[PDB]
């Protein structure tokens, strides 16, 4: 997810060994994408200046 | 491979490993067996077992 | 020194390259990447690893493209395709580089 | 041009020589290795997911 | 030229220890001790005649323990 | 910005001398007559490594 | 059995005696194949590097 | 002509220039000497050899 998550080529995510990709980890519950930022329009200008 | 658990059985392995090198060979180095020693967190405990 | 001479042997752990962060095209990278180009020989690196390296020389040169639009060409092209791109664009009547193997 | 335009090639050709010999006799006592450790970590900056 | 010979001398032998501390600094990270991501950016080095300082910059601060050890290890 | 000028002096410190080529074969050519040679397809693992 | 060998180097003994053939003495000869460490195995990225 | 013409081992080339090397610092051949040690990047010994 990270990876499609960063387009960029010349960012390069740390390689998994083998045994460490069955761990488990806790994520968020919804993440954060641009529909969440798509909805602070009203105030933007004011975060924007600031 | 039925007799302990999958750790114990590695365990085991090292104290027989330990105790032939004892017993026949002179005290020396054993390559080998440092380099299976160092690396045994980047695999999993089943095929480390099994390698 | 350990490291080159493990690339040479192998056939498949050819070197990474990982670039500085958060910094793009700051002055020593790109007399630290035209270094690499004429002074690495070019199979001891990853395609990846090529192909950045080309783009930050090829950026500086090209008439319109710019560091941007070269590291959008991801798409529609593989990674060793637009390095052989770049290379015979720096080959050329116009620009010439030893790009040394 | 005689026998003594050729003393540059046959210095070389000695130097060979003796290069050659002096290692086919020469012991082989091969040392003991150490310095075997995992110390090759990666750093850099974490994800740390926002939320 | 007293002064153009102090701060060549006070310059050069600088950038000769910093060199060597680098490995030191590098030993010191594969062992556990200072830790990875603690790595500096920036160094500068400003000479007035005898008188000297150095200045190094980081992204991450160290704790202070840290600092302690590669001020050691520096000196 | 760089002059056209500038590259000429780079290529031209890079080069290598006669000695330092006989030191970088010599070194070489003992390594490649004793390492065993059925190593050469291991996939890599440990990517730290490279 | 010292004499037969005539791999690289000249070797020369000289003659012991007319009573002195049948001395004994030990001499251990190690008699294990070497071959099956040189085999394919998951880890000889590592092998190489070390 | 024969034995190590134009196809040798780098190893070689240090053997045959020392006596251009001896001859180079013979108390009067100064002005060479100095033209050769300042310019050696861009005008190579092995090129000043075959010439």
């Amino acid at each position: 997810r990270i990876t499609e998550m960063v387009n960029d080529r010349r960012i390069m995510i740390q390689k998994l060994t083998l045994a460490e990709k069955p761990q488990v980890m806790r994520h968020v519950t919804t993440e954060i994408n641009n529909d969440l930022f798509f909805k602070m329009s009203p105030v933007a200008q004011l975060y924007i200046y600031h | 491979p039925t007799r302990y658990g999958t750790s114990e059985s590695i365990d085991k392995f090292k104290i027989a490993w330990e105790n032939v090198e004892s017993v026949l060979n002179m005290e020396g180095n054993d390559f080998v067996k440092t380099i299976m020693y160092a690396y045994e967190d980047n695999f999993p405990k089943k095929d480390f077992y099994m390698m | 020194a350990i490291k080159m001479m493990q690339a040479a042997q192998l056939h498949r752990a050819s070197i990474e390259i990982a670039f500085p962060m958060n910094v793009s095209l700051s002055p020593e990278i790109i007399v630290q990447c035209f270094i690499v180009w004429m002074s690495i020989p070019e199979q001891l690196l990853s395609d990846r690893s090529n192909f950045i390296i080309a783009a930050v020389i090829w950026a500086g040169f090209s008439a319109d493209d710019s560091y941007a639009d070269i590291m959008r060409r991801s798409a529609r092209a593989s990674d060793r395709q637009n390095y052989d791109i770049i290379k015979a664009a720096l080959s050329s009547r116009k620009f010439k580089l030893p790009r040394a193997s | 041009m005689a026998s003594t335009t050729r003393l540059v090639n046959d210095r070389k050709q000695l130097e060979q020589q003796v290069k050659d010999d002096a290692r086919i006799l020469a012991d082989a006592r091969g040392l003991n290795i150490t310095t075997v450790a995992n110390d090759s970590a990666t750093g850099g900056q974490a994800i740390r997911n926002v939320g | 030229w007293t002064g153009t010979q102090n701060d060549l001398v006070n310059v050069s032998n600088h950038h000769m220890a910093y060199d060597e501390y680098k490995k030191r600094v590098a030993e010191l990270q594969r062992q556990g001790k200072i830790s990875i991501d603690v790595n500096d950016k920036h160094h500068i080095v400003r000479v007035f005649g005898d008188d000297s300082t150095f200045i190094m910059t980081y992204d991450e601060p160290p704790s202070a323990e840290e600092v302690h050890l590669m001020c050691a290890t520096f000196v | 910005t760089i002059r056209k000028d500038d590259f000429r002096a780079l290529q031209a410190v890079l080069r290598i001398d006669e000695d330092r080529a006989a030191d970088m074969f010599t070194t070489l050519r003992i390594m490649i007559s004793s390492i065993p040679a059925v190593w050469y397809d291991a996939e890599v693992v440990h990517y730290p490594h490279t």
